[PDB]
């Protein structure tokens, strides 16, 4: 198990790698055997689209009394948690783990 | 059937299905005899308010009632009825003596 936390995965998800082709500049008309060094300048975007499927694992518990769920604040605050503020900016208010629910031993 | 062999086993417990909850209960009951096998008229003879007057009539029966939330779902049966679902209705019962 990876110590910061995670899957360990002998095969992991490869890794994908992407750069702007060169595109050079204008070269001398006379032939030198040097490498070109004048490029234009240019950059890319684009979209970029990741589709992960999850296998759950349903709790089948028979513990009597509720479990410590996670939940949000339902008090007045001046901003939502896990939103945006008002210059736009979203923001992250504490780590959520995952160990609520409970099992036995 | 007979008298050494039971006429029934213990069921209570809750299936949720995927759009289903079977939640089954049982309780067990004591029956007295009531006002001595007797039908008796009652009111408010005995000096009531104008408000408060009643005429009726008390049986010898008794009645088994299962009206509650609580009688069908345990604390985390309702939990899981109240965090997950946006409404609920009864679809069938069965009841045993």
């Amino acid at each position: 198990s990876p110590l910061m936390g995670g899957f360990g995965l002998k095969h992991p998800p490869p890794q994908i790698l992407i750069k702007n082709t060169p595109v050079p500049a204008n070269p001398s008309t006379t032939f030198s055997a040097a490498k070109f060094a004048s490029f234009i300048t240019q950059y890319s975007t684009g979209q970029v689209s990741v589709e992960i499927e999850w296998e759950l694992q349903k709790e089948n518990s028979k513990r009597w009394n509720p479990e410590i769920q996670y939940t949000s604040n339902y008090n007045k605050s001046v901003n939502v948690d896990f939103t945006v503020d008002t210059n736009g900016v979203y923001s992250e208010p504490r780590p959520i783990g995952t160990r609520y629910l409970t099992r036995n031993l | 059937d007979g008298v050494g062999n039971s006429s029934g086993n213990w069921h209570c417990d809750s299936t949720w299905m995927g759009d289903r909850v079977i939640t089954t209960s049982t309780r067990t009951w004591a029956l007295p005899t009531y006002n001595n096998h007797l039908y008796k008229q009652i009111s408010s003879q005995s000096g009531a308010s104008n408000d408060n007057h009643y005429f009726g009539y008390s049986t010898p029966w008794g009645y088994f009632d299962f009206n509650r939330f609580h009688c069908h779902f345990s604390p985390r049966d309702w939990q899981r009825l109240i965090n997950n679902n946006w409404g609920f209705r009864p679809k069938r019962l069965n009841f045993k003596l």
